[PDB]
Formats: structure tokens, C-alpha cells, sequence
């Protein structure tokens, strides 16, 4: 995806402020709570019977941290998302068979978490730039389907 | 189906929004136009620039519709009948666009309700906006 | 909302399908598994090969559900209650998959009803399957 | 998109039998009737007040013929869909702003028309191969959004 230098600027300035040990698990937690069919793919994580149970679940935090690591990785490779995400696409597509609509969903949930964490600072232009980004990652993660 | 817990959660967040609801409705519309430019073509006679009076006035109409939907949560098809007619028959709004505006309405709440936007409440509001969306697209 | 014309059109096509409906239900399921392989993971204990007894038996259950929905078209949420529970709560069926199975059910009808599958009737059946899909995903 | 030689075989054998003056307008007609929001983009075509009005409309047939021409074109360039569809993507994305979900919809309507026209011959494996195809075209037409 092509971000303008003003879009690039919006994305990276906010991102340096992100708690990378936390924001991932908050976005995964919320995905599982808001779109509970996604709990299908996480049967082994244990107690998911409640919202608190999800957010407080150590496995949800542990795994969301890796997810956020992968997002950080595409933010460094905006012009090579297809390349960056190949292995993960192979995994979620060929091995896991997660429907790609869910990639767009997790992207949007992350946007919601950023808005929650940053308030006023997550301005409508800043959101627009992050939408191009999570759109680009979803699409690259889904390449093993195209 | 919206559960009692969901009806309670949505009524809660509505309450904290209080009288900022038209302003937040305008902000959600701008978030949508910037983030998903395809939606702009439904407003060819609006100035969609920041601070636009027309976007402000429309924001208030959207927030008032959603407030009417909360207030008549058990009878949404009937409360939203005229608007489902409008959006499906006259305006021919593509159903995908309801998802985009719902997402921006959620972002706008999240950006303004640190305390109220917990995971349970986010779930309940998502379900509420999806129910309104279902009503508004029921009439093609 | 399903119109009188739509209720008439769906009742029509049901009638021509007659007793082939379980067979066509099995064929729609195979069309879905071949066309959209992600859907296969919900049937990990089925043999999904052509001529499978388990796919046949399931096809008949799906076609019987849809027939119950046609027969109680004005009361679908209530007729399909137990199945919406099943698919949302226990099976956790992703809502996207309803669109894929609906599309394959339409293809299967088209392939078998040259005369009945006119543009109006295709529209009415699409709306019927989307209404059933709405019911079946109403319970997450 | 990569079709196997058996998929390729399924696609091209059926396609040589297609009435190219007809099938396009049948698929466009049905799109407008079944998904009537798409009539938004065709206000100038005239009477769309009925199903018969749509299918019998000379402009619907005229334009669907060009649409089918574009599909025939991707069937010849399976390994270069991005390239083949660039100009049309620019048009539907940058100028028309058609939401890309509708590209997937028209693809599926075409599949329905093929099933209608070919019956028994449009077997479940033959459908699967055509789904990979209309998926690949939708995705290439939407590239000006990614
Ligand atoms: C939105 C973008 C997403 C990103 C960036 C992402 C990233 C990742 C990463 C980095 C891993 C761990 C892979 C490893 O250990 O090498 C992973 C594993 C996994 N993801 Fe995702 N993921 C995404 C979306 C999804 C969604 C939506 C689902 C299901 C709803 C899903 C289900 C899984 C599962 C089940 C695993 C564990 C698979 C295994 O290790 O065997 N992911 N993901
Ligand atoms: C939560 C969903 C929505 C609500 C509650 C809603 C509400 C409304 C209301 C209350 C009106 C009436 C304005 C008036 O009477 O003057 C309206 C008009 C309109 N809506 Fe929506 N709407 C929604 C979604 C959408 C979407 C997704 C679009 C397209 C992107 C759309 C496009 C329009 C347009 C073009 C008008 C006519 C505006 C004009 O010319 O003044 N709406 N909507
Ligand atoms: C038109 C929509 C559908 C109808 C009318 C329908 C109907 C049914 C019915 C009647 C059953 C009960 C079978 C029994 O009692 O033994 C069932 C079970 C099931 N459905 Fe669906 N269904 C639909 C859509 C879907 C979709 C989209 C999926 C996922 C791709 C799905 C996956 C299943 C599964 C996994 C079972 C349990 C099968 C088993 O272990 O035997 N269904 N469905
Ligand atoms: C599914 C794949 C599609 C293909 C292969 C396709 C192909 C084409 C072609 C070949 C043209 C004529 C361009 C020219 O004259 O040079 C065109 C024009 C157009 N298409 Fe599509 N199209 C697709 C989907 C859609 C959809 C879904 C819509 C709206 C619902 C749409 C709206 C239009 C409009 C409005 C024009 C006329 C634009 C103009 O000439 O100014 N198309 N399309
Ligand atoms: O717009 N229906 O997913």
C-alpha cells in the first residue's frame, strides 16, 4: 500500500507510543469477545466463558503480543506486505483455514483499541491512514487464497 | 437478538455520550469519508470538508435516529421503517456501507469514552449497530 | 421483509424441486466444499468425498430445515430458533459461511430448474436465503 | 490465480460454448435485479422499474456484452490478472467508486447464469474452478483500492 508522507507520519508517530506488551492482547481479547465465532480457533486457550475471563486470560495476552509483533513488522515494510506476510498467509490460509473476512475484522478491532488508548489524538486523518494500513495487512495475509 | 445485558450496556454508553451525540455523529461521518472514500459519492451536494455545517447538521440527524432506535430497542423495525425505505429504495445505499459507518461510530465512542468502552460494552454496541444496520437494509 | 411476490416465487420453486430437495441439498454442500475449502473444517468427522452417505444425510437435513422455513415463512425466527442456537453457540459458524452456502444453494437450483430460475425468482430466492441466514446468525 | 490443468480444462471447455452476445447481459441484468443498489450506477440506462424491463433493456444487453468481453480477457490471462485489469480498476475504483464487494457479487451472479445455461454440465468441480476465476478478477479489479 502507498501511504503519503503525511499518512506515514501519522502512523509512525502514534505507533512509537503504543504499549507493545499490551495492545495486541487487548485487540485479540476484544476480537474474541465481539466476534465470538473466532473463539473457534482458540479452543486450547482455556476459559473464554466471559469478557473478563478473555481479557485476563494469560494465553490471550501472550498470543496477542505475537500478533502485534507481526503488525509492527508490516509497518516497517509498507511497500512489501506481500513478502513480509507470506509465511503467516500460508499458515492462516493453508493450515488454519481462517476466513479472511476475519483479518479485516481484527484490523478494525485494533483501530478501535488505538482510538480507545489515544482518544483525541486518534484524529479522523490518523484513523484513515491506519485503515489503509490494516487493509494492506489483511490483504497480504489473505494472498494464499487469491 | 439484543440481550438484557446488551440493552443495559447501550443505554449506559448513550447516557455518558449525553448531549455530545450530534457532534459525535458528525465526527463519525468525517471518519467514514476520510477512511472509506467510496462513501463520499452519496453526498455529492455536501461540502465534506472539516467544520462543514452540512456534515454537522447530518451528524445530528444520524445520532437522533440512533437515539430513537435505543429508545425503541424492542420495536426497531417499526421505529426505523421510514428510514429503511429511504436508504434502500431512494438512496440505494450499498449494504457494505452500513458496516463502514458502524465501525466509525464505534471508533468515535472509543475515542471519547475511555471508561465506558470496555470489551463487554464494545460487544453490546457492535450488536446494536448491526441490528440497526439489519433494519436499515431490510427493504431492498 | 419478504414480499407476497417473493413468498409466491419461493413456494413455486420449492414445488418444482419436489422430492429432489435432499439430493439438491447434498449437491449444494459438495459445491460449497469444493468451491470454498475453508468451509470443510466444520465437518472434520465427515467423509466429504463424492457419494458420501454422510454428505447425503446432511443434505437432507439442510433441505428439510429450509422447507420448514418456507412453510413458516412469517415466523422464521421461531421456527429456526433451535438451529440458530446450534450454529451460533455450539458450532460457532462464521457468518461469512452462510453467504457461501446460500450462493451454492442458488447455483444448485439454477442447474436443475431451467424454467423456474428466472431473474425475479432468483431475486426472491436470494432474499429468502438471506433471511434464513439472518435468523441463523442472530444468536452470537 | 493458479488453476490446475484440470481446472483450466474445465473452464475453457465450458467457455467456448458460451453465447458471448447474451451471457454478459443476462449476468448484468440479474445483478441489477437481485442487488438493486447496483442500479445506482446505471441511472442513465433508463427503465429499470421491473425485472422484464431490466432484462429486455437494450442498454443492459449492450453493456453486459463489454463486461463479458473483459471476463473473456482474464480467462486468456489467468497468470496476469493484475496487469489485464489495471485500466478497468482505475475506472471502477478512482472514477466510479463502486464498492469491490460488488465485483464479487457480479462474479457469483455470472456463476449462477452459467449454472442456469449449462445445467448438469456445470458440475461441482467445474463451479470450483470458475469460483477461483471470478475471485481472481474481482481481486484484480479492486487493486486500485489495495
Ligand atoms: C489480522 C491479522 C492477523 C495477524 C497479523 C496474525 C498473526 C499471527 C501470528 C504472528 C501467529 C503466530 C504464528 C507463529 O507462531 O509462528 C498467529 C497464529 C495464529 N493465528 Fe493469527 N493473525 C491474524 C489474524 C488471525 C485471525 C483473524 C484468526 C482467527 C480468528 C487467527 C488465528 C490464529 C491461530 C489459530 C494461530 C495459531 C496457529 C498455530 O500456531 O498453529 N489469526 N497469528
Ligand atoms: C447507522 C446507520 C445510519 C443511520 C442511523 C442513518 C440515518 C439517516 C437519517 C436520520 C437520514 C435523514 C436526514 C434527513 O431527514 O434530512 C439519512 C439520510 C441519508 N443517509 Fe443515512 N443513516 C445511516 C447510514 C447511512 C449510510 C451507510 C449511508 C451511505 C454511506 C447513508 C447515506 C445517507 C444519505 C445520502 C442521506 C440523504 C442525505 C441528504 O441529501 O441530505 N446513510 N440517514
Ligand atoms: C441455509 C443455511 C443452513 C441450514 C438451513 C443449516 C441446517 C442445519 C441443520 C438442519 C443441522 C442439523 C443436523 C442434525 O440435526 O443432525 C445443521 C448442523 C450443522 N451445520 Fe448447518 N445449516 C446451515 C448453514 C451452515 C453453514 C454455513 C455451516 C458451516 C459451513 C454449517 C455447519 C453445520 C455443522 C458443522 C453442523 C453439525 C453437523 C454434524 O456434526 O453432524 N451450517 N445445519
Ligand atoms: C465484476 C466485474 C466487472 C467487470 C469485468 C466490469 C467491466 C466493465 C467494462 C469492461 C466497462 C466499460 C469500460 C469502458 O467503456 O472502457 C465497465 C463500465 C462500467 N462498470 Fe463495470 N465491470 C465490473 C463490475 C462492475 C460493478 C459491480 C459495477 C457497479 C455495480 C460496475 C459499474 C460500471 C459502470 C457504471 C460503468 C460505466 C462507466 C463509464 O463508462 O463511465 N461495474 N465495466
Ligand atoms: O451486508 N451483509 O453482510
Amino acid at each position: 500500500v502507498h501511504l503519503t508522507p503525511e499518512e506515514k507520519s501519522a502512523v509512525t508517530a502514534l505507533w512509537g507510543k503504543v504499549n507493545v506488551d499490551e495492545v495486541g492482547g487487548e485487540a485479540l481479547g476484544r476480537l474474541l469477545v465481539v466476534y465470538p465465532w473466532t473463539q473457534r480457533f482458540f479452543e486450547s486457550f482455556g476459559d473464554l466463558s466471559t469478557p473478563d475471563a478473555v481479557m485476563g486470560n494469560p494465553k490471550v495476552k501472550a498470543h496477542g503480543k505475537k500478533v502485534l509483533g507481526a503488525f509492527s513488522d508490516g509497518l516497517a515494510h509498507l511497500d512489501n506486505l506481500k513478502g513480509t506476510f507470506a509465511t503467516l498467509s500460508e499458515l492462516h490460509c493453508d493450515k488454519l483455514h481462517v476466513d479472511p473476512e476475519n483479518f479485516r475484522l481484527l484490523g478494525n478491532v485494533l483501530v478501535c483499541v488505538l482510538a480507545h488508548h489515544f482518544g483525541k489524538e486518534f484524529t479522523p486523518p490518523v484513523q484513515a491512514a491506519y485503515q489503509k494500513v490494516v487493509a494492506g495487512v489483511a490483504n497480504a495475509l489473505a494472498h494464499k487464497y487469491h | 437478538v439484543l440481550s438484557p445485558a446488551d440493552k443495559t450496556n447501550v443505554k449506559a454508553a448513550w447516557g455518558k455520550v449525553g448531549a455530545h451525540a450530534g457532534e459525535y455523529g458528525a465526527e463519525a461521518l468525517e471518519r467514514m469519508f476520510l477512511s472509506f472514500p467510496t462513501t463520499k459519492t452519496y453526498f455529492p451536494h455536501f461540502d465534506l470538508s472539516h467544520g462543514s455545517a452540512q456534515v454537522k447538521g447530518h451528524g445530528k440527524k444520524v445520532a437522533d435516529a440512533l437515539t430513537n432506535a435505543v429508545a425503541h430497542v424492542d420495536d426497531m423495525p417499526n421505529a426505523l421503517s421510514a428510514l429503511s425505505d429511504l436508504h434502500a429504495h431512494k438512496l440505494r445505499v450499498d449494504p457494505v456501507n452500513f458496516k463502514l459507518l458502524s465501525h466509525c461510530l464505534l471508533v468515535t465512542l472509543a475515542a471519547h469514552l475511555p471508561a465506558e468502552f470496555t470489551p463487554a460494552v464494545h460487544a453490546s454496541l457492535d450488536k446494536f449497530l448491526a441490528s440497526v444496520s439489519t433494519v436499515l437494509t431490510s427493504k431492498y
